[PDB]
């Protein structure tokens, strides 16, 4: 009664006859015949009258009118637990690095209600990203969704991958779901997290451009039910038992494309921008998966970084507008700062983290309240910054500080920075204590300072990481030890 | 002080030019999807 | 009772054939027994022929075979309503959620699906509500058992607004409040609004020990999206028809109108405009006739509707917008430029922004504000390109005044201190009426725009004014 | 009649023909006729004239 025969195979739709005992989103088999060694499975998901009709993960050329088809009896779930970590997999769990099979003892349903509406918490834990303009101006908590949004080519992938980077100590477990990418640009995330040795705590789900319409559909949803297992149970890294999440959904506007053929080659009927109905319920029920659960419920949280790829700066279209209602804070990326230098090119003026704020660092919060003023301030006198000298009541220094604060802002890729380095760093910069250091040479300072603290003085590191939590940061002890540092290393070197 | 004025005003008005021709675009691309989705949904009621 | 088999399951939309005898009714519940001992509560939404019917999930259905059997209970979905649901989390179905117990049996059941009140039972008395919101108090005033709606995108401030009319409001309110969580998002709702509300006191009372909270989040399938509404208007009216003042709050109509043109999809009907159900303008009828406040008792609705893109011209807030008492318009140019309290003046409107409900002073302060932004917003063009220097002394003083006035509708929230770190600014109608005539007769022209910024009444301009010095 | 005089002429105000036309498209998607533009019926026009001729 398990036991069906395809009688169509469509648009990447097979039509499935006599498949009785099958329930709304099975995971078909179609075992293997001549041809065709592997098995490749599809979700029923149209279970009408003696009909049941399913999607094909996977190439839909290798199947037949008339192929046999078994019912699994399971709805569609992917492993989960320890074995993932260090795995670049299909959406469907399936190893594509060629380490080997993936051991595992449980699988999680993907396609799931979010862990309900009781069952949260308010951030408190920050997650480091290691970007100072992130880490400083648009804070992210452990169970916040922050969309990252940007025009293509502006670093929302680096940023993810910064992000994914800087959780080394920090006991995440990170996961990565590219959809819709390129396999090169795929290859060359893999590589680049193997070289910094974060694939022994990061998952990948890699959903290439060139595979099904079916696959990029379940590729968030299967990296969601990663991050849920590691929410509601954990995983022992580093050998403690970590319940914390954070997963990157790497374009999800390919997702929505994606959905949108998938339900278009359904023959239904397109709403806005010919993207189906309900797209908007299909990143919803992605992401209200990515949250903080509370003590009864186990204390675990999965961070979400979905990333949307806009046209020419168009925040008010349809999937960015859908998934800044969705998400909780936005990171906008700048096709005009990227270009012009401020390669993390982070828009200031509109980026937002409406949770977060509390879930910041006390240190990081009390130096960078009025990081955010000045630059609000330097904002302000952005339109007034074409006057020959015609304001000079603080306004000259003010525009002067701004530039310094937003050079300082410039990172270069590929180097996270600890949370003490971050505020050390801001400190320094909102103590007047770089206003005699000429503007292009200010990374340049901020990198000698990070290694005069780094090798002169670590545990002036160390002090400031000890106290990051206190109520008021700049206690007399770590003033008067971070004064001393700065002092010292402008005495010891150059202006720079 | 008219030529300093001019140019600033050419400078604006090609900026005009450049947002108004991106909002032309949307609508053009919004009108073209309304008019395709219409010809389907009138198409497919009626034959399948 | 009329024990029928499930056929065809497609999405939330389950299609079950019953005895010719005993078909379901139209809005009847039936129940899958769906194992484990908990039910899945799907409701029926047509007839289609020898016993079978089309019904609405309220669930998951994604584990649920063909030929399961359904029971149906022979009566639409009923809810508890009455005292023992205040300080209570419930769902589409009326079921509890929070950590406490089970309603119980002698709690009183309500269906859902109830007629809207008749055309005598409408009551048309209206009065100013302050809201401590300078743009709200002066350009779209609210209306004490009126319906107000808060229209806007994607990142305009529509749940802070919601939250903000929550710490000013309702810790004085006379009556209870219902909160209908429509795709609320689960995170600034129950999270933090049900946090919130637990720690406001009112006479050793908390405000959500007097509030029904309920919440079809936007995890929900659409089904539960599609009657939460429903629901909370059914908890709603009971304490309406015994006289009790409500104070209704439900937040993204457009989850709602979105839920049900997901179901009108799923259920075969022909879409109509942009993918939207053809009973768009029934639906809506159904949802908000029921708002309405009536003789026995009143109902001072606040909804939030969220608009698709920023196209204000989608059919979901255009059916919106003719329910509507007082509507507010929030625009994401007006957000992006810092001004949270995004609200375009000349986008809102009111019923009561009338000399003879709301002042001689206020009318005609709120329509010199208004026409002193359109001659604002026609000279956008010229100042855009030409610039300041091109216009008349009276055109360069009305534009002048017109981006003071722009600068001035913002105001720092209490629910707002995280992003804006000023205290929050209480600004009394009377108080926004003065100010604003202040600015209009010629003070605080000496004053820079940037002292309109986040501020309360035109007194704390001038004492920051004074300050700077 | 009318205040002593038989009044014969009257002023109809249909306050949303806008909302009329809505109503009939959702009747006949209903029925399932043929849409025409904007999801409305091909005797959209013919409705209202007859009502206003
Ligand atoms: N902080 C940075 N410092 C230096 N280079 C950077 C930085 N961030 C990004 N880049 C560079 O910008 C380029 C594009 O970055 P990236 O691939 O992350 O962007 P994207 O928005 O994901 O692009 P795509 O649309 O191709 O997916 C790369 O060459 C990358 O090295
Ligand atoms: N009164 C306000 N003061 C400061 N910031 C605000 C205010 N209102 C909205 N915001 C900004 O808007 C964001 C919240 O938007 P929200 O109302 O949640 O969007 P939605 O319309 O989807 O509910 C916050 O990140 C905040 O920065
Ligand atoms: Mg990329
Ligand atoms: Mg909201």
């Amino acid at each position: 009664v398990n036991v069906g025969t395809v009688i169509a195979v469509g648009d990447g739709v097979a039509r499935l006859s006599g498949l009785d005992q099958v329930v709304a989103s099975e995971i078909v088999e179609f075992p293997p015949k001549a041809g065709r060694n592997e098995s490749i499975y599809g979700i029923a998901l149209n279970l009408e009258q003696d009909s049941v009709a399913a999607i094909i993960l996977g190439d839909d050329e290798t199947i037949e009118e008339g192929d046999m088809v078994t019912s699994t009896g399971r709805v569609i779930s992917v492993p989960v637990g320890q074995g993932l970590l260090g795995r670049v997999v299909n959406p469907l769990g399936q190893p594509i690095d060629g380490k080997g099979p993936i051991v595992y003892e449980k699988t999680r349903p993907i396609e799931r209600i979010a862990p309900g509406v009781i069952t949260r918490k308010s951030v408190d834990t920050p997650v480091q990203t290691g970007i100072i303009a992130i880490d400083a101006l648009i804070p992210i908590g452990r169970g916040q969704r922050e969309l990252i949004i940007g025009d293509r080519q502006t670093g929302k992938t680096a940023v993810a991958i910064d992000t994914i980077l800087n959780q080394k100590g920090q006991g995440m477990v990170c996961i990565y779901v590219a959809i819709g990418q390129r396999r090169a640009q795929v290859a060359q995330v893999v590589g680049t997290l193997e070289r910094f040795g974060a694939m022994e705590y990061t998952i990948v789900v890699s959903a290439t451009a060139s595979e099904s319409a079916a696959l990029q559909y379940i590729a968030p949803y299967a990296g969601c039910a990663m991050g849920e297992e590691i929410m509601e149970n954990g995983v022992m890294l580093n050998g403690q038992l970590v319940k914390d999440a954070l997963i990157v959904y790497d374009d999800l506007s390919k997702h929505a494309v994606a959905y949108r053929q998938v339900s278009l080659l359904l023959r239904r009927p397109p709403g806005r921008e010919a993207y189906p109905g309900d797209v908007f319920y299909l990143h919803s029920r992605l992401l209200e998966r990515a949250a903080r659960l509370n003590e009864e419920y186990g204390g675990g949280s999965l961070t979400a970084l979905p990333v949307i790829e806009t046209q020419a700066n168009d925040v008010s279209a349809y999937i960015p507008t859908n998934v800044i209602s969705i998400t909780d804070g936005q990171i906008y990326l700048e096709s005009d700062l990227f270009n012009a230098g401020q390669r993390p090119a982070l828009n200031v003026g509109i980026s937002v983290s409406r949770v977060g704020g509390a879930a910041q660092t006390r240190a990081m919060r009390a130096v960078a309240g009025k990081l955010k003023g000045e630059l609000a301030q330097f904002r302000d006198l952005a339109a007034f910054a074409q006057f020959a000298s015609d304001l000079d009541a603080t306004t000259k220094a003010q525009i002067e500080r701004g530039q310094r604060l937003q050079e300082l802002l410039k990172q270069p890729q590929y180097q996270p920075l600890p949370v003490e380095d971050q505020v050390a760093v801001l400190y320094a910069a909102t103590n007047n204590y770089l206003d005699d250091v000429p503007v292009p040479l200010i990374t340049k300072w901020r990198d000698d300072f990070l290694a005069f603290l780094r090798t002169a003085h670590p545990e002036v590191r160390k002090l400031i990481y000890d106290n990051r939590l206190d109520r008021k940061f700049p206690t007399p002890e770590v003033k008067e030890a971070l004064e001393a540092a700065i002092k010292e290393f402008k005495a010891t070197s150059n202006y720079s | 002080a008219r030529m300093v004025a001019m140019r600033n005003a050419t400078n604006n008005a090609k900026d005009l030019v450049r947002d108004l021709t991106l909002s032309f675009n949307k609508a053009r691309q919004a009108a073209i999807t309304k008019e395709v989705s219409e010809i389907a949904s009138g198409a497919a009621a009626l034959t399948s | 009772p009329a024990k029928g088999v499930i056929q065809e399951i497609i999405g939330v939309v389950i299609r079950a054939k019953f005895p010719e005898d005993e078909v379901p009714e139209i809005y009847n519940a039936i129940e899958i027994p769906l194992g484990n001992g908990d039910r899945l509560v799907c409701e029926v939404q047509q007839q289609l022929g020898n016993g079978v019917v089309k019904a609405v999930a309220m669930g998951s259905t994604d584990g649920l075979r063909r030929g399961l059997e359904v029971i149906d209970t022979g009566r639409p979905i009923a809810v508890p309503v009455g005292p023992a649901t205040l300080g209570r989390v419930f769902n589409v179905l009326g079921d509890p959620i929070d950590g406490m117990g089970p309603i119980g049996p002698e709690v009183e059941r309500r269906p859902i699906h109830r007629d809207p009140p008749s055309f005598e039972e409408q009551n048309t008395q209206a009065q100013i509500f302050e809201t401590g919101i300078k743009v709200i108090d002066l350009i779209a005033p609210f209306t004490r058992g009126g319906k107000t709606a808060i229209f806007g995108g994607a990142g305009v401030g529509k749940t802070v607004v919601i939250q903000e009319l929550i710490a000013n409001i309702a810790k004085e309110q006379s009556g209870f409040s219902v909160f209908a969580g429509v795709g609320e998002r689960s995170r600034e709702g129950n999270d933090l609004i049900h946090e919130m509300k637990e720690a406001r006191i009112d006479e050793n009372t908390t405000v959500f020990d007097k509030t029904v909270m309920v919440f079809g989040q936007m995890n929900e399938p659409p089904g539960a999206r599609l009657r939460v509404g429903l629901t909370a208007l059914t908890m709603a009216e009971y304490f309406r028809d015994e006289g009790r003042d409500i104070l209704l709050f439900i937040d993204n109509i457009f989850r709602f109108v979105q839920a049900g043109s997901e179901v009108s999809s799923l259920l075969g009907r022909m879409p109509s405009q942009v993918g939207y159900q053809p009973t768009l303008g029934t639906e809506m009828g159904e949802l908000q006739e029921r708002i309405t406040s009536t003789k026995r008792g009143s109902i001072t609705s606040m909804q939030a509707v969220y608009v698709p893109a920023d196209d204000y011209t989608d059919p979901a807030p255009a059916t919106v917008f003719s329910h509507l008492d007082a509507t507010i318009s929030l625009e994401r140019s007006i957000a992006e430029r810092a001004i949270f309290p995004a609200v375009d003046p000349l986008a809102s409107t009111s019923r009561i922004l009338d000399p003879n409900i709301v002042g001689e002073e206020h009318y005609r302060v709120a329509q010199e504000v208004k026409r002193v932004l359109q001659r604002y917003k026609d000279l956008k063009d010229i100042i855009a390109i030409l610039g300041m220097e091109e216009l008349s002394d009276e055109d360069k003083l009305t534009v002048q005044r017109a981006r003071k006035i722009e600068l001035f509708f913002s105001q720092p929230f209490t629910v707002a201190q995280q992003f804006t770190g000023r205290p929050g600014k209480y600004v009394p109608v009377k108080k926004t009426v003065e100010s604003f005539a202040r600015l209009l007769n010629g003070e605080g022209d000496h004053i820079p725009e940037s002292f309109f910024y986040m501020q309360g009444d035109f007194d704390d301009v001038l004492a920051a004014y004074e300050a700077s010095q």
